[PDB]
DNA sequence: CTGGAGAATCCCGGTGCCGAGGCCGCTCAATTGGTCGTAGACAGCTCTAGCACCGCTTAAACGCACGTACGCGCTGTCCCCCGCGTTTTAACCGCCAAGGGGATTACTCCCTAGTCTCCAGGCACGTGTCAGATATATACATCCTGT
DNA sequence: ACAGGATGTATATATCTGACACGTGCCTGGAGACTAGGGAGTAATCCCCTTGGCGGTTAAAACGCGGGGGACAGCGCGTACGTGCGTTTAAGCGGTGCTAGAGCTGTCTACGACCAATTGAGCGGCCTCGGCACCGGGATTCTCCAG
């Protein structure tokens, strides 16, 4: 479990996005195309959405290794997700 | 759909983004569940601001008001 | 003092017939009112003010509403609006 | 000299609104179909709030609203909940929650 | 003597959650919003409703923090509830 | 200070009324704290704003202002 | 001008016209906009200030998002009036939990 | 010719080369600061616009934006902003 | 635990890129000087409502006994994710081309701000009572302990 | 698992009660008709940039095979927290008493909207070159495992 925290390190010490573009561009497109058919994204928006994701993601993650560590665990799991998603009151 | 596209291996480095040294099973399909949730409503409003404007193309400052709006404001893209 | 009392009290013997309204939550549903009003006109300000017109018109405040409630209140609200502007404008 | 609510078929103030909207300084100018729309918008949510209170007083067989049933119709309703997350409501009191385990 | 498992601990919960009035004692409550107001501003006067409110607000403000502290407490396998359990909700919470 | 004038049971039946079923013997501390830091800020917006109306008497409105500030608002008084 | 008589650098002028423009008030003081500008280059000069220590503690001298994330999360004030604000291209701040090692 | 957009980015470089002599700064540092100042302005802006509202009164004066600037910033940045602003204004109106 | 030892790490120096910093038009917005209207500073009045005290009741806090349930540490087990080598996939860079749509310009004109007239809906205030609580009088569902 | 008993919980009555629905009076802002002036709408035109395509690398995801550590269930003991029960002790009720400041009104002036003339501060564009991203290459530190 070394490696674990190497990368921890380095992905903290790093600021460049890690979605992959393509796919997320892909997807942006997919989940618009229900509300607004034969949409034209400019590129700036799809890098605000990308990076508003990640660090929505990174944030919800954070909170949940933190559930995971109060009961006294280190493997994170679905219900400390659920857990972090309902107290926050996203949910 | 296209919510499969994201790499199981992406999720692992946005988890050790945050500092987590281990990742069940289960959890890549939940983080995909709740990225889609986000992205929907974000787009939802930026699609409606859109619209508004009679435009076709979602610019990035409609992206960065319908951000304002659920309370996660976004530097460093105008606005 | 001006409130919404005798419009909500009007409503409420519109859907309820029989049935009585305290104080305390004509109180309540009064604020609810000024609340989710001064919410559109809010919302319906800052999209005059992002795109430079100086008018609020019914696309304006249909826009609101679309951004503000949700769902299927949304939706509801959008058609009513609009079915009262309809016979407001022909009348 | 038929007042525009009755030209609407509201029973809102359509005149009060459109004053509110001018004096509020929202925007240099208010169309006239603003108004309207604004009046009908508020008189749908107050018909729907309302309605679940009322309905809410008849399961509990009181004929008068209070703030507990205006909560019990907030916190029942899934939009309207979503819509009023964070409001609270004054007397009204908290929704019954038990957790399964502690039984 | 009697029942005494933690019985009338869930006779509490229901009978608490189904009431509606004001748990807080009023003249405490009304002492410590003045204690707390008197380094701000000193010699302030409180209208009653003012201080009603502010009564209403800690009430629903201490309901919603122990609901999820006691969402902590469950989702680590325990029952009572622990500073370390509030500690967490409001670390979440972001407040 | 007066903050030690919430009892034990007052703590204990707002707990029951958030579904709690027990209680350790150190939570009272911390709840006490925690409502302190919650009355402190909501007081100082409404002394803020009462200051800036030239009053010495802190009306319904200003704290329902004040909390409304904090994404926390209050319906039926006003 | 009146950003020299009242000593700031910013634009007293383009900040009372941006109050008129945005119709915040029907009418605007005359030492509102001094008041207002004053305090965005307070703002502004302590934000740079913590931006440039931060720079300079990693050997650099142009700075860019990563430094101005660890200036305003480092601070405390700062990072509590920007609580719920994300950085585009700032990253994270270094943290590891204690039972993790 | 295009149109431009108003923005606070000359300022901010006479502030940071005021502050730091030698360091300059980034496109993108140069719109992150320029978003900041452009939120914390929309926020007291709107801030004093609440409290005018409140009193009835129509006119935003230095006390309006000194309350705004007490509500919004927090503790010890509050009270710096305050006196800056009293020291600018008192300059101002000699 | 203690020394190899291998992999990751940082420190140092040379290369080449391209984005930051400065300077040149010039344009439209900041400023100055009046002019005029009114919101606000200031004084003064009225009396509503907040603060303080005192005496009596008793609801509820407080101190204590106790014993049972639940928290916390220890043990054993198996399973599931981490590490890693390999194969397979498609992200991505680079360039090309189309044309759809965003950004202005010009004209017209329809709608909304502003103003004067009029008065009826809306708000404050007296009024009666009927839908609310409340305690006594039984009926009934539910937990405890023993069988 | 069943039953008898003790205990909260609910149903039904007279008994009181004040908050609410109702009626009366007064007033200011809503409705209507008139005016004008400019924001909206429509059409045209340009060209900028976003989508789509092609093709070759080649980063990197997918897959799979150990195995080790840790999630989880189980076990036990210890202790402290929930539930009475007797004993204070201030909360809560009312009544009085005083007066500070909420709230309003009335003057009258200093201050800001507003018009035009003037001109330079800032903005786009167009440059140049130094800070930094990158790449080897070597010195340094960390993790791991046989001994």
């Amino acid at each position: 479990g070394t490696v674990a925290l190497r990368e921890i390190r380095k992905y903290q010490k790093s600021t460049e996005l890690l979605i992959r573009k393509l796919p997320f561009q892909r997807l942006v497109r997919e989940i618009a195309q229900d509300f607004k058919t034969d949409l034209r994204f400019q590129s700036s928006a799809v890098a605000a959405l990308q990076e508003a994701a990640e660090a929505y993601l990174v944030g919800l993650f954070e909170d949940t290794n933190l559930c995971a560590i109060h009961a006294k665990r280190v493997t994170i799991m679905p219900k400390d997700i659920q857990l972090a998603r309902r107290i926050r009151g996203e949910r | 759909g296209y919510i499969q596209g994201i790499a199981k291996p992406v999720i692992r480095r946005l988890a050790r983004k945050g500092g987590v040294k281990r990742i069940s099973g289960l959890i890549y399909k939940e983080t995909r569940g709740v990225l889609k949730i986000f992205l929907e409503n974000v787009i939802r409003d930026a699609v409606t601001y859109t619209e508004h404007a009679r435009r076709k193309t979602v610019t990035a400052m409609d992206v960065v008001y319908a951000l304002k709006r659920q309370g996660r404001t976004l530097y460093g893209f105008g606005g | 003092v001006e409130t919404y009392k005798i419009y909500i009290f009007k409503v409420l013997k519109q859907v309820h017939p029989d049935i009585g309204i305290s104080s305390k939550a004509m109180s309540i549903m009064n604020s609810f009112i000024n609340d989710i009003f001064e919410k559109l006109a809010g919302e319906s300000a800052k999209l005059a003010r992002y795109n430079k017109k100086p008018t609020i018109t019914s696309r304006e405040i249909q826009t609101s509403v679309r951004l503000v409630l949700p769902g299927e209140l949304a939706k509801h609200a959008v058609s009513e609006g609009t079915k009262a502007v309809t016979k407001f404008t022909s009348a | 000299a038929m007042s525009r609510s009755s030209k609407a078929g509201l029973q809102f103030p359509v005149g009060r609104i459109a004053r509110f909207l001018k004096a509020g300084k929202y925007a240099e100018r208010v169309g006239a179909g603003a108004p309207v729309y604004l009046a009908a918008v508020l008189e749908y949510l107050a018909a729907e709030v309302l309605e679940l209170a009322g309905n809410a007083a008849r399961d509990n067989k009181k004929t008068r609203i209070v703030p507990r049933h205006i909560q019990l119709a907030v916190r029942n309703d899934e939009e309207l909940s979503r819509l009023l997350g964070t409001v609270t409501i004054a007397s009204g009191g908290v929704m019954p929650n038990i957790h399964n385990l502690l039984l």
